[PDB]
């Protein structure tokens, strides 16, 4: 018996061969290969397959290779692949991707992917299946900041603030042991997981380095702060000794040295690069040239991206009103314009299709927002798609390369820049269950589901006085993973390998998962996943515009976005 | 070209479900007087009691349908229907309690099933 | 006026749909949830004013036509469910394919 295709995907999710849009955009990803057993898929549901002695199993104890969810027919989305698969959860981990079941009566089924009476249910048929997003520009200045960042997918924050405190609302920043600790407890109610940087400024190193020892899970070098060439010394030199990651934000001014005054003082050690085209921060105005090296792990913030007909407008009013700039004052106007090209940030799109900029980021409440990290990356890569065309590595019609370029940007890359991406940023085995479902005419804008853990956190869910869930209004809701206790057991609190052998959490009195910051000394632009290109880039100081291979790199700004006026309400 | 969000774009072809394994064919009755479904992946033999066919020929097997969808018997219907090979490693427990081990046993599967009343036990 | 849990939330799909008629009476087409929002008042509406829920199934299908949304817009909408206080008590409408 066989099944036409259009009525296969229709039940099943799509298999092997088959494409799906990416929400209203030009952009088609194509399943590679699909872990399924045909006529053996896995469903659930009145007269389905998972009921017990067929595809459940009625026999297995929960530790005999039995799953405690099952996301069944996924449609991974991610920096390994774009396939079709059963995704298997366990202790809060993932542990088995392929083919979920019972053994008993059914053929291919993973090992440890037993359906049986411990076993929930999600069924992913007919969604895309992607990491959580990690965020490495946060600024902590208001709690309602986590549901608009868990409503966009996002499940890792992290950054720095204590509230909106003016040192705060400009830097990722969380000052000193004390403000550390503060912090570290009032994580405790916040339902995403979380890392807290600390102020890499100081020209002594014991300032610095009990920031480390209280819990911070990095460090964060701003010009607000003095970004000197002894700050930037002092910071790397902690970081190096202490295995965490140091962001910089650099002297925009150029007050103590220019950008090759502060690459001689990083002296070849890793570094994050943050809003590295230059508009959200950094040596004016060739500061982008930082994404050409080895050492430097360089991310976008979200505003510039991608770049449209409004982005110079308000960018030049966001920075007079930010800075309080004058009209008036003619420092303060050709501070600005030094500040805010179009020349860079065009550039900016173009070198993020390249895989030159490897990571994005919100810079959330400081000229960022929260939850449009994702948005904009895929906005991105469908603007330089209609500009540039399909990518010459791609294959078939679809736009694979370039969704795993862009999706590794918000996922994998950052992870693996903070230290943590053997915990979180892929759908991999051994890694946490931290997931995002998402309707293909939602992809990017709006997480129908938002799982943290392998507990739902975050859900796009109606009427809870109904007779089902589905009926109106359909908003964005905390789930079970976020009331009581279950938000210890579902997030992790990330910090330094010395805080946690100091025995920071249990002195605080912290109930979350601990996951230790480490490996992150000893990569570079080479260790990002599909966006690993060193070269030269230069910016010519008098036109701001910008050469990579001797060529200049221009792009018109749009005047339309997908991913915009059909889902927004505001 | 009119955008459809999230819209497939199906490849060409069919899926051909149950692939290599052995079709078998039956006629099934439901005698009963209320309407029995039965689904994809139930061990054929321990379908409802009141469903006559040949019992023998449902042990070891399932109807070859797409996986969660089922085959309707409306009170007094008789039809045909087609079976396909339990996969992994053939063994059956729980259900109607019938084999609660290998298929492969089926003069004891079909003892139980003549005990307790499940019809057409050759 | 002793207003429990669901009253609350369902006032602001009437605010929604007030938003979106004075988009669609200055000349706009129609987004995502300005249609969803005006379809699922249109429903409790109409429920308030006692009728069936038959007629509001067949009602919902003629409130939004595609000249009134967005491209894709008509395509996104595969249902609209609302429940609401009829006469003889809380019932749940759902209006299939409700823009054509
Ligand atoms: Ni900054
Ligand atoms: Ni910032």
């Amino acid at each position: 018996m066989k099944i036409n295709r259009q009525q296969y995907a229709e039940s099943y999710g799509p298999t092997v061969g088959d494409e799906v849009r990416l929400a209203d955009t030009d952009l088609w990803i194509e399943v590679e290969k699909d872990y399924t057993t045909y006529g053996d898929e896995v469903n659930f549901g009145g007269g389905k397959v998972l009921r017990e002695g067929m595809g459940e199993n009625g026999t297995y104890t929960r530790t005999e290779n039995v799953l405690d969810l099952l996301l069944t027919n996924a449609l991974i989305l991610d920096y390994t692949g774009i396939y079709k698969a059963d995704i298997g959860v366990k202790d809060g981990y993932i542990v088995g991707i392929g083919k979920g079941g019972n053994p008993d009566i059914m053929d291919g089924v993973t090992p440890n992917m037993i359906v049986g009476t411990a076993t929930e249910v999600i069924a992913a048929e007919g969604k895309i299946v992607t990491a959580g997003g990690i965020d490495t520009h946060v600024h902590f200045i208001n709690p309602d900041q986590v549901d608009v960042a868990l409503a966009n997918g996002i499940t890792t924050l992290f950054g720095g603030g204590t509230g909106p405190a003016e040192g705060s609302k400009a830097t990722t920043v969380t000052p000193g042991p004390w403000n550390i600790e503060k912090m570290l407890k009032s994580t405790e109610g916040l339902p995403i997981n979380v890392g807290i940087l600390g102020k890499g400024h100081g020209s002594s190193i014991a300032p610095i380095m009990e920031q480390i020892d209280a819990g911070a899970a990095g460090l964060k070098i701003h010009e607000d702060w003095g970004a000197t060439p002894a700050s930037i010394d002092r910071s790397l030199t902690v970081a190096d000794e202490a295995d965490v990651q140091v962001a910089i934000h650099s002297d925009t001014l150029n007050e103590a040295g220019f950008l090759e005054d502060t690459l001689r003082a990083i002296n070849g050690r890793v570094i994050h690069s943050f809003h590295v085209e230059g508009a959200g921060g950094g040596h004016a105005p060739d500061i982008m040239a930082m994404a050409g090296h080895p050492n430097v792990l360089p991310s976008s913030t979200n505003p510039t991206r991608p770049f449209t007909v409004n982005t110079i407008d308000e960018h030049l009013d966001m920075l007079m009103v930010c800075h309080h700039l004058k009209n008036n004052i003619p420092e303060d106007v050709a501070f600005a314009d030094s500040r805010i090209r179009p020349e860079t940030i065009a550039a900016e799109d173009i070198l993020h299709d390249l895989g030159i900029i490897s990571m994005m980021s919100t810079d959330a409440l400081a000229m960022g927002r929260a939850g449009e990290m994702v948005l904009r990356t895929w906005q991105t890569a469908d603007k330089m798609k209609k500009q540039r065309g399909p990518l010459a590595e791609e294959k078939n019609g679809s736009d694979n390369f370039r969704l795993k370029r862009y999706v590794s940007k918000y996922t994998i890359n950052p992870a693996i820049a903070q230290g943590i991406a053997h915990e979180v940023g892929s759908i991999e085995e051994g890694k946490f269950a931290d997931l995002v479902l998402w309707e293909p005419k939602f992809f990017g804008v709006k997480a129908d589901r938002v799982i943290k853990g392998g507990i739902i956190a975050y859900a796009q869910i109606g009427d809870p006085s109904a007779s089902i869930p589905t009926p109106q209004p359909v908003m964005g809701r905390r789930m079970y993973g976020t009331v009581g206790d279950l938000i210890h057991d579902t997030n992790i609190t990330f910090m330094s390998k010395s805080s946690i052998q100091q025995g920071v959490p249990a002195k605080l009195g912290l109930k979350r998962r601990i996951g230790t910051v480490k490996n992150c000394r000893n990569i570079g632009k080479k260790d990002m996943k599909w966006n690993d290109v060193t070269t030269d880039i230069d910016i010519n100081p008098e036109t701001y515009e910008v050469k990579v291979d001797g060529e200049v790199l221009t792009c018109e700004p749009v005047k339309e976005l997908p991913m915009a006026q059909r889902y927004f309400l505001f | 070209n009119y955008i459809v969000p999230g819209e497939y774009r199906v490849a060409e072809g069919e899926i051909e479900i149950n692939a290599g394994r052995e079709k078998t064919t039956i006629r099934v009755s439901n005698t009963g007087d209320r309407p029995i479904q039965v689904g994809s992946h139930i061990h054929f033999v321990e379908v409802n009691k009141e469903l006559l066919f040949d019992r023998a020929e449902g042990i070891g097997r399932r109807l070859n349908i797409p996986s969660g969808t089922a085959a309707r018997f409306e009170p007094g219907e008789e039809m045909e229907v087609e079976l396909t090979e339990l996969g992994g490693n053939r063994e059956v427990f729980g259900i109607s309690d019938l084999t609660n081990g290998s298929v492969d046993n089926k003069e004891l599967i079909l003892q139980r099933a003549k005990e307790l009343g499940y019809k057409g036990v050759e | 006026m002793h207003l429990n849990p669901a009253e609350k939330e369902k006032l602001q799909i009437f605010l929604a749909s007030e938003l979106l008629l004075r988009r669609k009476a200055r000349g706009l087409k129609l987004n995502y949830p300005e249609a969803v929002a005006i379809i699922t008042s249109f429903i409790m509406e109409g429920a308030r004013d006692g009728k069936t829920v038959a007629m509001l199934m067949e009602e919902g299908k003629h409130v939004l036509t595609r000249d009134d949304v967005m491209e894709g817009v008509p395509e996104m909408i595969d249902d609209i469910q609302a429940e609401a206080t009829f006469p003889d008590g809380t019932k749940l409408v759902t209006v299939h394919n409700p823009i054509s």
